[PDB]
């Protein structure tokens, strides 16, 4: 096919890093764990319909460890 | 190559490297074909088993070398080859084939060739030797007993090594094809 | 009835096989036959002489020939059956050679006559029961349609424009150029590919006899020969052409191409014409060179944010709530130029296409040494940006492959064009060496060699071998290339900075849905079908539909280029006479036979078929245009009220009983 | 004394053109088998084979285009559930049904259409003579 | 709507699972019960998750806070 | 608890019994049963052994079918090479009729028929399936982390090639042996050409020492430079030339190592608890004794 | 008339000049059309193969591929001539299929089996079982009893030299434009490639048309083709003579 | 092949058989094509030259494979071969 746009989605510590490569163009939609509150008031905006809500409580309390707050589909982004 | 001298020494140097019509074996073709199941005379050399060989980078041995003698008949050049037991069987040259063909499983029909014409390294017979006594290529010691035990295990494995009498039936599998009777005949000499 | 029985020898190729005397003997006793006799070569002017003749010597009303194949001598023999006084369709074959001859040639001859008295006696049953058929004349829509709007497709478009047919160029992406636009030299001649193309485009976007309708698809056709309803879909392009904003009543005008909407809009996505390498905002062009200069909304990522209409203003070009439009059009021919795609690499694992970051494909390194391409035609590396010093080229990627994962057919191109690019790095980047793992060079058209032969003269190293596998360094990310060297009869490994695979090409993308749209079929190989392979390489099956391009097998510019103005010829024929002669085997209903039950209705795929009021009874009515001759509604009815013209129950009955005949 | 007496229903567009092709390229096979040629297999209707049957055909063939390759978008389906409806009038009239088979021949498949002719060639010989031809009396 | 998996290796049946779970706990400690419906019953001496298609979680954590020796582990990702 | 035939081939139960202890205790940890075979024999090993005589491979693979046959239950293997002999000749002999014809007629000289009514699994291969014991199951039954150890997996070649003829995915860079060590907590690691064949099929272990020797010592070097503390296999074979030819390779040529080999049969029974005495580690070349500093 | 379409063709280049290859020397060495009119039916003989030499069956037959072509010493062509490997395996095919036990031997550098089908009908022809040894053959020598001729080459692949005596030996000759193609474009004003064939246009965007107005090309005449791209260029170029017989005005 | 052991037998045995592109000399190439005033780098390995060689029916000589190592640069390949030395200049090869 072709490969060059390079949806990736890396959890970089407490960041969640969300990149669309190019050769020379990136674009890092970046989300701060740490920070998130778990509201949806990222979701019911998104013009494009890709965040969704997680495991809020879970999340929020340090029991979960293979997720974040928010999923963002990088791909619809 | 003008003809032959009777000089061995001169008739090795001056060697015909020609090959000619009169070289080609179309029955060692056909068998090579039957046995290994394989089409082999599809091959278009493309040179991608040697490619992929691990065999290849430190010898002479070529696995599309051996494809073209087969193709082209040359018995007495592919069985006598002595870099005809270098190939591991990693199947590599199998995988990548643009023609779905198995070079490795036409490297083991000349192998088998080459045991009909007695042409065999002595560890194929020692295994032979061993597997008709034990039923077992690689065979329990007194030390391996000891370790068995002080594991816990019993101190032979559940095999023909605990239960002899199906030793007789592998012996009779095996008496069957007189590979035993010609693996010791080769070894004596 | 009174028929005639003509026996072919074919020069030997019969008489060889059978006793064509006592064929004759048979035949001259069978009843019905008036004239029995031979010669040697049938299709030949003495042949049809014969024939002619004995017509009006012994006042024939039928004429069965034992000679070759229907499919083969028809259009022959129905001519020299009217020539003579008869209806063409009052001739009937038996064929003798190819069903006959040529399959019981050794050691059985009495039997090889047996059967060919059984197919005599089986025609003369059909023929003494065939009677007058006139062929139908349906008039024919002075337009066409080009769909693809490709070289092939432009080419076509031009040549039926001026020959003077209006015509429709349907395009599905916003531009009209295909893959030549985004090529960037051409071998062998080395010519800027865009450059060449650039007049070429504007002919089309001016020329007054083409309808151009970039961004449209073919939703569904329906018709024959003559008339081709087809239905449109314009998809919602969000941007008015000047033209459609002074219909729309906006007289400042609409899209001028000024650029303003795409300098304020925020959402960046990669551009399909750069193989994604480089970004486009939601409204966008692909290129500077876009022939319609229109500037697309992509409407899956468009945010709806409203900037693009600030920015452009006054002109008001900008509708964002445009949705999809349907148009019909009616047309009489139909060209099909749909093109072809890169097949997918990374399914082949060995070489690590999408694993490993400086391997690329053809279409991507075109790209990024065009000099309009995402880099500033600086061939760079993708893992760190970095000038290449060692650049791979893997031949047949894909190709000649039987293992079930590529393709087992040769791309024709791939071995050029990589040649190409060896030359475009060796003269771009200098003290760069180009290595070539090939495994057959083919350089087979004009000046094909000549471009091979400047290629190695200046320096690109040729390697006979297939590549078996690509191994990246974990450092530097070079790559590490392994195959053998078959020439020099030893293993290699060739660490080069970047790897180019010249993959092979498969039909685009929606080409099969395209192609059953229109009723064409397809090869073995995947790409659409041919009427005949040798002597009608663009007409298709279905009379009124041809073919131009690669979408009919891969082909460079010239030889696709050919194609389609051969296409283009073949389409003007029946636009330029008016008239087009179906074939009289429709489907005719015997109304006071006809029970009204509509339960044909259902079985005729063309909807040929339908219920109407004739003489108060309900029956069914047959749009004799409309139907092809199958034979399935006829074939179905119970009562026998449906006949079909060449092929009608009785005639296939009277052959039966003739064959069981002793 | 008997010769089979087998008959084959062809279309035009792909099992005539296979076994023009089959011809052209010489693939001999057994002179049993005589053939009709409509246009496509949808044409064939059931009282066609039936009559062949009472006629005393040993055998009935019927030979057309894959599925999804007829010429005419759909005829050989009608002429598939015609002959499935015809195995089993066959069955149950207590004829052999075995008698009567639909081959799916493209038009270039000559070798596989020399295959056809010589199997259904055995499997009439083995089968015999049609019960018809002497239940008449 | 989460997924929620209990390592039946080292589960106890100490019930904490059970009885902690706010959506278990809707039944017979609301007023004018909603949802009748159960995640975990421990069935056979371990906790079994009768939430079988994943419907009913809400990625609370208590059950996970609840069970003494950690077994319980929640996917906050969609399965 | 699904239960399974044992096979046991020849190396594992005679020189390196720890792997078959380790196999059935960890097995029985997790939910699978694995039963003896009956009289069971070396399967044709099908390099030293296939490169004589196909016919009698056939024979005695589908000798050692036909024990678990009769026995009515699936096989189970630990060794890549023993996998190759029983599920290929099954795979073979359950299609090619002359060649179930050939073997049956020589069978029945010993009262015994080949049906093709089992299945062949390698015990990693369960592992790793979900219906079975899966990924998270191994997770589950961990109990010594094994952590802050760099780990190199060796795939071997019969498992996975040619995959023409097998269903476990792509041959060129798979990835699913490494998340079986990832589950004990052993991180793995990558190295240059992984998936290179440690040089002793086809019976050149036995005819030409040296040249297999250097095929290891390439795979030896690629991955001390990675920096790997152990290598994991799934074939005892391998485990041997990669243990043997450690010790051959220091006193042939030059080099030392000193790089554990051990079977994933003997990490999942580190992992979950058990003994280097029940384990048997001392019946190795090279000394485990680093690696168990660095894992305990 | 209004347009003129040229339409001249080809003939096979004089391959006794290549005198390694003894075309005119050795009786059983012919070149392909020859082999052609030889193996149809309605040739000379009745279909038959036979020697020249002695009117016997021949049961080895080799084919010289590129005899002739991708020559760079003068006396040859310095193209392909595109269609002789894809004759060359129709040859061996007919062969092989025409008399029982016959082997080809097919002497080539560089199969090229670019167009539709072409890669399946090499695929087939090596399946029936043609040699495809690949050496450009060095000389040939005639035995001067039996007349049967040792071809001498190299297998590149096997890396070895060989000596194949077949019974009959066909050269894949290059193709030229025909007799009298230089005087009639001359006649019309149209130029040469540099290859000698007749030049069109523009090489990509306009293979038909040439520089002199109302004159097309169609054919082999412009470069050797196959007989469905020979088709294709021959509408193209009737199409491209009919834009200004249609409008019926041009402007100069 | 794996590296080298010092070992001068097992050198020999395990010699590295696969060309890199640290095995190519173009200096020695321009040195080839200026003293031998031919345009060797030109070669397609077609074969002519070896199957016309009176030497190659009767040694290991192979002038298809001398000029291969002229274009690949293969210098200490070329010059260490004995033979190189089995030439009669006949010419058969240029003819
Ligand atoms: C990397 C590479 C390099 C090449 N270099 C050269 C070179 O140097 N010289 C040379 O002569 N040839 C070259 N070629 C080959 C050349 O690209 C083709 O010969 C040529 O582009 C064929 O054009 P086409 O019009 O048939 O198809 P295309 O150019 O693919 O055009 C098809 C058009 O139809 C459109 N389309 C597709 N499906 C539909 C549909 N359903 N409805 C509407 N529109 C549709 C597509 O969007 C496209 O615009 C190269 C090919 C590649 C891959
Ligand atoms: S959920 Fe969304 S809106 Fe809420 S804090 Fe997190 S990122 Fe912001
Ligand atoms: S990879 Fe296959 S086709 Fe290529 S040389 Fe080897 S056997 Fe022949
Ligand atoms: S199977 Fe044998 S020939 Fe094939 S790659 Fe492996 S070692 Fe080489
Ligand atoms: S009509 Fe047919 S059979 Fe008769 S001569 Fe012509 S081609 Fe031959
Ligand atoms: S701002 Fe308006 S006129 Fe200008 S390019 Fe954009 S849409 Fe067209
Ligand atoms: S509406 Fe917003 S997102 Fe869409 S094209 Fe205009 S500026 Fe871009
Ligand atoms: S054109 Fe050349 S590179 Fe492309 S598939 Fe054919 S031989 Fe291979
Ligand atoms: S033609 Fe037959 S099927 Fe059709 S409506 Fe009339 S009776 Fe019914
Ligand atoms: S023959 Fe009948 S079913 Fe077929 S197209 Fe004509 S009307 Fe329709
Ligand atoms: S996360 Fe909350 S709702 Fe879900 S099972 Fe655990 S306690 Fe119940
Ligand atoms: S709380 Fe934990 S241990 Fe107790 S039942 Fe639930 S999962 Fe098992
Ligand atoms: S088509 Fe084939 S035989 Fe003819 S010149 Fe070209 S490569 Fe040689
Ligand atoms: S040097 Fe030899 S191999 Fe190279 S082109 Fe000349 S004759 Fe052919
Ligand atoms: S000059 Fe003569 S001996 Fe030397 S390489 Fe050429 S042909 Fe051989
Ligand atoms: S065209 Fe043959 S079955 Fe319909």
């Amino acid at each position: 096919s072709t490969l060059f746009p390079k949806y990736s989605k890396t959890t970089d510590g407490s960041k969640v890093i969300m990149e669309q490569r190019l050769l020379q163009q990136v674009n890092n939609l970046i989300l701060d764990n740490d920070i998130c509150t778990g509201c949806g008031i990222c979701s019911e905006v998104c013009p494009e319909e890709a965040i969704s809500v997680g495991a809020v409580g879970g999340v929020r309390r340090g029991l979960v460890d293979d997720a974040a707050s928010i999923h963002v589909d990088e791909t619809k982004c | 190559a003008a003809k032959s001298y009777n000089i061995p020494e001169l008739d090795k140097k001056l060697a015909d490297r020609r090959y000619h019509l009169s070289d080609t074996n179309p029955e060692f073709t056909q068998k090579i074909l039957k046995t290994s199941r394989t089409i082999a005379n599809m091959c278009y050399q493309c040179g991608t088993c040697t490619g992929s060989c691990p065999s290849a980078p430190r010898s002479s041995y070529r696995i599309r070398l051996f494809m073209r003698r087969c193709v082209l008949g040359l018995e007495n050049e592919a069985l006598t080859d002595p870099d005809l037991w270098l190939c591991t069987t990693c199947y590599s040259c199998t995988d990548r084939c643009p023609r779905d063909i198995a070079p490795t499983d036409v490297i083991m029909a000349m192998r088998n060739l080459a045991f009909k014409r007695d042409i065999v390294p002595k560890n194929f017979l020692q295994t032979v030797q061993l597997i008709y006594n034990s039923g077992h290529g690689v065979p329990n010691n007194d030390v391996n007993r000891a370790a068995r035990t002080k594991l816990g295990l019993p101190a032979d494995p559940p095999t023909t090594h605990s239960y002899p009498e199906f030793v007789k039936g592998i012996q009779k599998i095996i008496d069957h094809y007189e590979l035993k009777e010609n693996a010791d005949r080769i070894l004596k000499g | 009835p009174r028929i005639g029985v003509f026996v072919c020898h074919c020069g030997t190729n019969i008489a060889g096989s059978m006793s064509i005397d006592d064929v004759v003997n048979y035949a001259k006793t069978l009843p019905y036959v008036a004239v029995a006799d031979q010669y040697q070569y049938m299709c030949s002017t003495p042949g049809q002489k014969k024939i002619d003749d004995a017509i009006k010597e012994y006042n024939l009303t039928g004429v069965v020939v034992a000679a070759c194949s229907p499919r083969l001598h028809e259009p022959t023999f129905r001519t020299a059956t009217k020539e003579g006084g008869l209806n063409p369709f009052r001739f009937e074959m038996a064929n003798i050679r190819e069903q006959n001859s040529w399959v019981h040639m050794h050691g059985m001859w009495d039997e090889a006559t047996q059967k060919a008295k059984d197919q005599v006696r089986m025609a003369v049953a059909k023929a003494a029961k065939l009677e007058d058929l006139v062929p139908k004349s349906v008039p024919v829509e002075k337009t066409a349609m080009v769909v693809g709007g490709g070289v092939a497709g432009m080419q076509a478009a031009l040549d039926l424009a001026s020959a003077g047919i209006k015509t429709y160029l349907i395009e599905r992406t916003p531009t009209i150029g295909g893959r030549m636009s985004q090529l960037d030299k051409t071998f062998p001649t080395l010519d800027c590919s865009q450059c060449i193309l650039t007049p070429k485009m504007v002919d089309v976007g001016r020329h007054p006899n083409i309808e151009m309708m970039t961004y449209t698809e073919v939703e569904k056709v329906e018709g024959y020969i003559g008339n081709f309803d087809v239905t449109l879909r314009k998809k919602a392009r969000g941007v008015l052409t000047p033209t459609e904003a002074t219909a729309k009543g906006i007289v400042g005008g609409g899209c001028n191409g000024c650029g303003d909407c795409s300098a304020v809009c925020p959402v960046i996505k990669p551009n399909p014409f750069e193989m994604g390498m480089a970004p486009r905002k939601a409204i966008y062009i692909y290129h500077a060179q876009v022939m319609p200069l229109i500037y697309t909304v992509d409407f899956d990522s468009c945010v709806k944010c409203g900037l693009c209409v600030e920015a452009c203003g006054d002109k008001k070009a900008i509708d964002l709530e445009m949705q999809d439009e349907f148009i019909t059009v009616k047309v009489g021919t139909a060209v099909l130029a749909t093109g072809y795609e890169l097949f997918p690499i990374e399914n082949k694992r060995e070489w690590g296409y999408k694993q490993f970051d400086n391997v690329i494909n053809a279409l991507e390194f075109e790209r990024l040494i065009c000099a309009s391409g995402p880099t500033g035609g600086h061939l760079v590396r993708p893992s760190d940006g970095k000038t290449p010093m060692k650049v791979g080229f893997v031949l047949c990627a894909g190709s000649r492959d039987n293992t079930g994962i590529g393709k087992p057919y040769c791309s024709r191109f791939c071995c050029m064009y990589s040649l190409k690019h060896a030359h475009q790095i060796m003269e771009k980047i200098p003290g760069a060496v180009a290595y070539l793992f090939y495994m057959d060079i083919r350089s087979f058209g004009k000046m094909y060699e000549e471009f091979y032969y400047r290629i190695q003269h200046e320096g690109a190293k040729f390697i006979r071998g297939r590549v078996a596998n690509v191994l990246e360094d974990k450092e530097t990310k070079n790559l590490h290339v392994f195959t053998e060297d078959t020439l020099l009869g030893r293993p290699v490994d060739v660490e080069v900075d970047l790897l180019v695979l010249a993959a092979a090409v498969q039909p685009n993308e929606g080409a099969n849905e395209l192609r059953k749209k229109f009723g064409v079929s397809a090869s073995q190989d995947g790409w659409m079908l041919e009427a005949h392979p040798k002597l009608n390489p663009c007409g298709t099956t279905t009379a009124g539909v041809f073919l131009a391009g690669v979408c009919q097998g891969p082909k460079d510019i010239p030889d696709t280029v050919a194609q389609a103005e051969g296409a283009a010829s073949a389409a003007s024929i029946p636009i330029h006479m008016g008239e087009v002669e179906l074939e009289p085997y429709f489907a005719m209903c015997i109304d006071e036979l006809c029970a009204g039950c509509g339960m044909c209705v259902n079985l005729c795929p063309y909807s040929a078929l339908s219920l109407g009021e004739k003489n108060g009874r309900t029956v069914m009515v047959v749009t004799e245009a409309k139907c092809k001759g199958c034979g399935t509604c006829g074939g179905f009815c119970p009562g026998g009220a449906i006949k079909m013209q060449h092929f009608t129950t009785p005639q296939i009955v009277a052959q039966i009983d003739a064959f069981f005949a002793g | 004394d008997w010769k089979p007496q087998i008959l084959a229903i062809i279309c035009n567009w792909c099992s005539y053109a296979g076994a023009d092709l089959a011809g052209g390229a010489r693939i001999q096979y057994p002179p049993t088998v005589r053939a009709i040629r409509v246009m496509c297999t949808g044409r064939v209707d059931m009282l066609f084979i039936l009559k062949a049957f009472v006629e005393g055909a040993d055998g009935v063939l019927v030979s057309g285009c894959h599925f999804g390759d007829c010429h005419y978008l759909e005829g050989n389906y009608k002429a598939a559930k015609r002959m499935f409806m015809i195995k089993n009038l066959l069955r149950n009239i207590g004829l052999d049904d075995r008698r009567f088979r639909m081959t799916f021949v493209s038009a270039s498949e000559g070798a596989k259409w020399g295959m056809v002719m010589e199997d259904v060639t055995n499997t009439i010989k083995e089968l015999g003579p049609s019960p018809i031809k002497e239940f008449k009396k | 709507a989460f997924a929620v998996h209990v390592n039946m290796e080292r589960c106890t049946g100490c019930n904490n699972c059970v009885v902690a779970c706010p959506v278990n706990a809707l039944e017979l400690n609301t007023v004018n019960p909603s949802s009748t419906d159960k995640i975990y019953k421990v069935i056979n001496g371990d906790a079994v998750i009768l939430d079988v298609k994943h419907e009913l979680c809400a990625g609370c954590g208590i059950c996970v806070d609840a069970c003494p020796y950690d077994v319980i582990q929640l996917s906050g990702q969609p399965p | 608890m699904h239960e399974y035939a044992f096979f046991l081939g020849c190396i594992a139960p005679n020189r390196y019994p720890g792997c078959e202890a380790s196999a059935i205790k960890t097995s029985e940890k997790v939910g699978i049963k694995l039963l003896p075979l009956k009289g069971a024999s070396c399967c044709p090993a099908p390099g030293a052994f296939g490169s004589i005589d196909l016919n009698v491979w056939y024979a005695m693979a589908a000798r050692n079918l036909v024990l678990a046959e009769e026995m009515k239950k699936d096989i189970a293997l630990i060794c890549n090479g023993c996998y190759k002999s029983i599920w290929e000749v099954n795979h073979i002999l359950k299609h090619n009729d002359e060649l179930r014809d050939n073997v049956n007629e020589v069978l029945a000289e010993i009262d015994m028929q080949f049906k093709g009514t089992i299945d062949v699994w390698h015990l990693a291969e369960l592992y790793y399936d979900d219906k079975v014991c899966g990924v998270q199951k191994i997770k589950d039954s961990v109990t010594t982390p094994l952590s802050g150890a760099k780990v190199a997996a060796h795939y071997g070649c019969h498992l996975m090639k040619p995959k023409k003829e097998r269903h476990f995915g792509d041959t060129e860079n798979p990835m699913w042996f490494e998340e079986l060590i990832g589950a004990l907590g052993a991180e793995p690691i990558q190295y240059r050409n992984k998936m290179q064949c440690c040089g002793a099929g086809g019976g050149v272990r036995g005819y030409d020492i040296v040249h297999a020797l250097d095929i290891t010592n390439e795979k030896l070097i690629n991955i001390q430079e990675a920096g790997a503390d152990a290598i994991t296999e799934l074939c005892p074979f391998c485990q041997l030339q990669f243990d043997r030819g450690q010790i051959e390779i220091k006193e042939k040529f030059g080099d030392v190592y000193n790089i554990p080999v051990l079977h994933y049969n003997e990490l999942l029974g580190l992992a979950q608890g058990m003994s280097p005495q029940d384990l048997a580690l001392d019946l190795h070349a090279i000394d485990c004794t680093p690696f168990l500093q660095k894992v305990l």
